[PDB]
């Protein structure tokens, strides 16, 4: 089978990680324990592309736990699941990275890096057909921005010809206030823009805006967050869980969403949106489904999607429904908003049905755009960091692990390009 | 007697591979254990049906017939189905990567990877052959092997086998069941450095096949199931020729002589009917007539387009069941007058007709009725640039602005193939501009 | 309005009607293609290795 | 919502089809080169019929017929009447004609029946001799048509002037032949002299050459409730009976000829289009055709009538929203 290496680092990377795992542990029937206690075979038919085969009819997370500091290991090895992860996959420093690219990129991540990519050789090289990583993690902080963009550059060195994947979380000040993330941002989008094939933007204003907002959480939490970071992984990974057509490894989702190299970063969608203990009373029609999930409300970038073009577009649905409405519905999005697509790209919406639905919902669907739209949020992140970097401000905590000002323009202007890159194409 | 070699590739040629070859087995009365009690000729004779079968000592009838997919997923559905006592373990030859919907891929990479290997499994039944006539080559156009390993075979088997004979059943893309949006890219390009391989094409689009069982057959949303039974009626009668005795289209060679002029406009478009629905609760009998003229209208062709605005260089009708001469000539005489038939002038008006007593097979519990006649067409019109132009309308789309060009170039292909490939298409559509659409 | 060459067999007939009458490469050159290929992949892969190792 | 794209900038006709559709919020112009349209108001030239009726979940219509063509160029229509043998030669209402070629020839035909009044026409040039009038074409590198003149026109009168009558026809999806109830004669302003054939004044009365001299008529447009009353004023007969019956027979005649050919009933895709059409009355009240106009423009009365029709019956009627000013030729 063709196999994907999960790498999590970090405090954010290892736990929207750790959820992710439960989420789909579960939808695979796999126990906290690591054995298989489901029905239909379609749960098994491709559970070998993130578990791995053990004696006892047992099941390992092909995962691993990355981090400069002890503190999340013991969180997740204490969570739910926290027993079904090979123990020696758990690859964690104890100096810490205090929210600092330069010393999770450059100074602390460099002694515990090689640790690392031992099990992600040891893992690795026990694949018949490795397709690639996925890895979570933050771009805000400095282990999962800094030693997470570190390690994607020493894996393509190794596996230059295996897809990259990462699910990278963007900073907000509406749920960080940390004055530094600006910087942490931009170093690792920059990294993101030259070293991954596909990239999801879960972006934490969006999330924010979500849970606050429509969801009427008063006083949201991570976990909060993390739920719609939970449903969107499962989400957009289905194709490459169950049996199917469309978008079904690392390599062919690529060349369906990606028509220029660096244009590789994805804004997410769901529908329905549901605050975590929410009784669900009724299915959402197959109509509110597609509304819904190309609706800006449920994006899980903060970026308006008729404010560009969509270039590419993958929609997946799931539970019991009739493929011959799906079509039908989703025909009608494009033909009534046509001008939101890319004329030179022809049919560039392509639509799967999974049977199996996710947990307590009947009925789901997950977008994934690939929209010039997307360059709003990097002009969010760009304008904070102008805003103190003219002045060279905080710059002392950077140049103080050895980095330079340059490095810092650099980052800077391969955003800036990546910008109007994104906004050439939005005329054509 | 002379054999013929059954080349499936990718998802798509080998998915419909067995539908024809389950077809194939039912019609000739052979078992999915490759027993046929009917042949008397235990281990062998010359009789017309072992061109696509041979025989085994022990009894069993083994298509002549190899399947190659880049990746294992469906051949080991070949490997494990009802048929699998059929075939050879050696004919169904699988990879481990497939080619990622990226022609460059699998001409290229992975392609020169398992060129030889199929080649040399090829020459394996070209020996347990006394006359070996050539082969038809089952394939997508949009996938990465069906376009492009394809493609790289067909230029070894202008190598390796020079005076052979090359057909090809070839799925043109429509967006209803692609599953890429390079396709057009892969379709081109395959199509380019297909041309001067293949003596005579058979494009059946999706598109097409998937109306004709919406409307025809009452089914909402086909699968490729439903898609791949219905080709394998149609190409069951393209084959039903070479399989039956006749003294039509009794060997390859025929086929292009019969329907291909020029050699560049060797496309010929394939019209059928009756469809009907096994479930229809009472269906009154279409007539030869009813059949014939049905033949004329645009939704029952495997590619839509309009052959009034077009001239034709040929036509074929092929009737399995209940015909006789005089109804066809009738018939003929009548539509004559209705609808408007005009070929170029250098060829004369007229018809090639063939019949095959035995009414049309189906497949127990498919979705199509048993009926008393049937009849399949083969047109060569220039109206079928129409599907050209289409295509290579979406490639100029997105040609213009580079999009997914990357891919390709990633892979080694140069720039320039996409844009040699592309003017040669440009060729195509103009030549079938110049012979038709004139008058 | 002319059938021509009727031939008949128990599976069936064969016949023409006429209604009015008319007013490549080589192994080597293959493997010179596919190289020139491999050598396009592999320097391009050659210079991401070398940017990597800068 | 239906979507409409516009691909000839130059149709006074459709631009206010355009318009109209517009001016309705339920119509939206994409543009040309999107795909996902209901509607194509099409090009004049090479529209891309191979390329209508694919898109699923659109139902698409253009406003031509693929072969229409023929019927709308001088030198196919001849052939057109004279093969089919719908028309033939039993037709009696086109004027006499050969197509000829600069440097299927009807020359030596042509000739044949030139024999001993004979003038004929080809600006274009008219005159009675076979010489000056051959060469001329001999030479132009066009290939252009020999149809007899016909030498005694109907002249209305205070004038003594030759018109030229022009019908717009519908033609829709279902192929119901529509008649605008209201036409127009171009009219001549300087009274139709013979002898002149070479005066392209009076002998032509094509609204160009006669805005270059014109008085009478507003812009030299006769419209139908006059020319009726002179009709009945003088020669005492009606419009309808002398001239429009031989007008609707002749509309029927040509567009269900090719109707097996151009009908797209059962078609991937639809067509609609309207056709002009252009005919000579003459001395004996004997109604003769010239031109078909495959992109026919209209008078300026008439543009927001026929050019609202054209949306009610063409367009509307294939897709709908929430008396007739069509004469529907009935066969
Ligand atoms: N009508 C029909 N089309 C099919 C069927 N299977 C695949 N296809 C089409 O074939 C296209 C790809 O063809 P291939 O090149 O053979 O793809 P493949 O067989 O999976 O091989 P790879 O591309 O290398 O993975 C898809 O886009 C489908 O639209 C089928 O069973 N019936
Ligand atoms: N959305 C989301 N963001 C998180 C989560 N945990 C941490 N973050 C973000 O990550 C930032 C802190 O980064 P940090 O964990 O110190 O980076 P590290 O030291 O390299 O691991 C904060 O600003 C948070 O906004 C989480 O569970 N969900
Ligand atoms: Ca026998
Ligand atoms: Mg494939």
């Amino acid at each position: 089978m063709r196999e994907i290496v999960h790498i999590q680092a970090g405090q954010c990377g290892n736990q929207i990680g750790a959820k992710f795992w439960e989420v789909i542990s579960d939808e695979h029937g796999i126990d906290p324990t690591g054995s298989y206690h489901g029905d239909s075979d379609l749960q098994l038919e491709r559970i070998n592309v993130y578990y791995n085969e053990a004696t006892g009819n047992k099941y390992v997370p092909r995962a691993i736990l990355v981090d400069l500091e002890p503190g999340t290991m013991d969180s997740v090895r204490s969570g739910p699941f926290g027993q079904i992860f090979r123990p020696d996959n758990f690859v964690f420093g104890q100096s810490g990275a205090g929210n600092n690219w330069a010393k999770g990129h450059y100074t602390e991540g460099a002694e515990l890096v090689d640790s690392v990519l031992d099990v992600v050789r040891k893992e690795s090289e026990s694949c018949d057909c490795l397709q690639g990583f996925q890895l979570t993690h933050s771009l805000g902080g400095g282990t999962g921005s800094g030693m997470g963009t570190l390690l994607i550059s020493k894996i393509r060195e190794e596996y230059p010809d295996r897809i990259m994947n990462t699910f990278s979380v963007m900073p907000s000040p509406k749920v960080s206030d940390t004055v530094v993330e600006p910087y942490n941002a931009t170093l690792s989008v920059h990294q993101l823009v030259e070293n991954t094939d596909e990239t999801y933007c879960i972006d934490n204003e969006a999330l924010y805006d979500i849970c606050f907002r429509t969801l009427k959480l008063t006083t949201p939490t991570y976990g909060d967050l993390n739920h719609l970071v939970s449903a969107t992984m499962s989400g957009v990974t289905t194709c490459l869980r169950f049996p199917g057509q469309l978008n079904a490894d690392l390599r062919k989702l690529a060349v369906n969403m990606v028509p220029f190299p660096r244009l590789h970063f994805f804004m997410p969608g769901f529908a329905p949106l549901t605050s975590r203990g929410s009784q669900q009373y009724r299915a959402l029609t197959v109509p509110e489904l597609t509304q819904q999930m190309f609706d800006s409300k449920n994006m899980m970038a903060a970026c308006d999607p008729r404010h560009g073009r969509y270039l590419t577009v993958a929609a997946i649905f799931r539970g019991r429904m009739s493929m011959k409405e799906v079509d039908e519905q989703m025909l009608n999005v494009q033909n009534k908003n046509s001008s939101y697509f890319v004329e030179w790209i022809p049919n560039n919406v392509k639509t799967a049905v999974c049977d199996i639905p996710p947990r307590g919902l009947k009925m789901s669907a997950t977008f994934i755009g690939n929209s010039t739209a997307i360059q709003e949020l990097f002009k969010r992140i760009s304008e904070q960091f102008t805003a103190m970097f003219r002045r060279k401000a905080f710059l002392h905590w950077y140049t103080g692990e050895g980095m330079d000002e340059m490095e810092f323009t650099e980052a800077e202007s391969n955003m800036n390009d990546l910008v109007s890159e994104y906004q050439q194409y939005q005329d054509a | 007697m002379r054999e013929c070699i059954s080349i499936h590739v990718g998802q798509a040629g080998v998915q419909i591979g067995n539908a024809c070859w389950e077809l194939y087995c039912l019609e000739h009365g052979i078992q999915p254990d490759g027993q046929m009690p009917s042949d008397k000729t235990i281990g062998g004779g010359d009789d017309s049906f072992n061109t696509f079968f041979s025989e085994t000592g022990a009894g069993k009838h083994v298509p002549r017939a190899v399947f190659v997919d880049l990746e294992p997923t469906v051949i080991d559905e070949v490997r494990t189905g009802t048929y699998r006592q059929l075939f050879h373990p050696e004919q169904l030859i699988t990879g481990k990567e497939d080619a990622a919907n990226n022609y460059a891929r699998g001409h290229y990479t992975i392609g020169k990877e398992i060129i030889d290997l199929v080649l040399d499994r090829i020459r394996k039944l070209a020996d347990q052959c006394t006359g070996l006539q050539g082969f038809l080559v089952f394939h997508s156009f949009g996938g990465g092997t069906g376009s492009g390993f394809t493609s790289l075979l067909m230029e070894r088997l202008s190598v390796d086998y020079g005076k052979k004979s090359k057909l090809e059943f070839s799925i043109y893309p429509a967006p209803q069941v692609s599953t890429a949006v390079v396709e057009p890219y892969n379709s081109i390009l395959t199509t380019h450095t297909t041309l001067e391989h293949s003596d005579c094409a058979f494009m059946v689009d999706n598109e097409a096949i998937y109306d004709i069982c919406r409307r025809n057959l009452d089914i909402e949303r086909p699968t490729y199931t439903n898609l791949n039974r219905l080709i394998s009626q149609i190409v069951s009668s393209i084959t039903a020729s070479l399989r039956f005795d006749g003294a039509l289209n009794v060997d390859l060679t025929e086929f292009q002589t019969n329907l291909v002029p020029y050699p560049r406009i060797h496309f010929p478009l394939a019209t059928y009917a009756p469809v009907i629905s096994a479930e229809k609760a009472y269906h009154e009998q279409l007539s030869v007539a009813e059949i014939t003229n049905a033949c004329f209208e645009p939704a029952n062709q495997m590619v839509k387009c309009d052959p009034r605005h077009g001239k034709y260089m040929a036509c074929c009708l092929l009737y399995r069941g209940d015909v006789v001469p005089k109804d066809v000539n009738a018939a003929i005489a009548t539509i004559k007058t209705k609808r408007s038939i005009q070929f170029v002038d250098w060829c004369p008006t007229g018809f090639k007709v063939g019949i095959n007593y035995q009414p049309p097979t189906v497949v127990p519990g498919g979705d199509l009725a048993k009926v008393q006649r049937a009849v399949c067409m083969l047109s060569n019109t220039t109206a079928i640039a129409e599907a050209w132009a289409r295509l290579d309308h979406k490639f100029d789309l997105m040609y213009a602005k580079r999009a997914f060009v990357h891919w390709y170039v990633g892979e080694g292909m140069e720039e320039g193939e996409f844009s040699e490939a592309r003017e040669d298409m440009a060729a195509l559509e103009k030549d079938y501009e110049e012979v038709g659409v004139d008058s | 309005m002319e059938v021509i060459e009727l031939n008949k067999c128990t599976s069936g007939q064969s016949f023409e009607v006429i209604l009015k009458p008319p007013s490549d490469p080589s192994l080597e050159e293959i493997q010179k293609k596919l190289e020139a290929a491999e050598e396009r992949r592999k320097y391009q892969e050659a210079e991401l290795l070398k940017h990597l190792a800068e | 919502m239906y979507t409409f794209v516009v691909r000839d900038e130059n149709s006074s006709v459709y631009a206010e089809v355009s318009r109209l559709l517009l001016a309705t919020g339920q119509w939206k112009r994409l543009r040309k080169d999107n795909p996902r349209f209901n509607l194509m108001l099409g090009e004049r030239n090479r529209l891309p019929f191979g390329r209508l009726g694919h898109e699923p979940g659109l139902v698409q219509l253009v406003n031509y017929y693929r072969g229409a063509d023929k019927l709308c160029r001088k030198a196919s229509l001849v052939k057109l009447i004279k093969t089919s043998p719908e028309l033939s030669e039993s037709c009696t209402w086109f004027p006499e004609s050969y197509v000829i070629y600069p440097t299927t020839d009807e020359r030596e035909v042509f000739l044949a029946a030139y024999n001993r009044g004979n003038v004929w026409i080809a600006g274009i040039l008219i005159s009675s001799e076979a010489s000056e009038l051959l060469d001329f074409i001999d030479e132009q590198g066009q290939v252009h048509v020999i149809q007899k003149y016909l030498e005694k026109p109907l002249l209305l009168e205070p004038g003594h002037r030759k018109f030229d009558i022009r019908s717009w026809v519908l033609v829709d999806h279902l192929y119901n032949i529509y008649l605008y109830r209201e036409g127009v004669l171009r009219t001549s302003s300087e009274p139709y002299n013979s002898a002149n054939f070479q005066d392209k004044t009076c002998h032509l009365t094509n609204h160009c050459i006669q805005k270059e001299y014109s008085r009478y008529e507003e812009g030299n447009e006769m419209f139908f409730e006059e020319f009726n009353q002179y009709l009945m004023d003088a020669l005492n007969t009606t419009l309808e009976n002398s001239i429009l019956l031989q007008i609707k027979h002749i509309i029927r005649s040509c567009l269900m000829c090719i109707e097996p050919a151009i009908s797209t009933k059962h078609l991937h895709y639809q067509s609609f289009q309207l056709f002009g059409f252009d005919f000579m009355v003459d001395e004996e009240l004997k109604v003769w055709l010239i031109e078909v106009n495959g992109a026919p423009a209209c008078a300026q009365k008439l543009y927001a009538e026929l050019c609202q029709g054209i949306v009610d019956v063409a367009i509307s009627s294939v897709f709908p929203l929430a008396t007739s000013i069509f004469i529907k030729l009935h066969h």
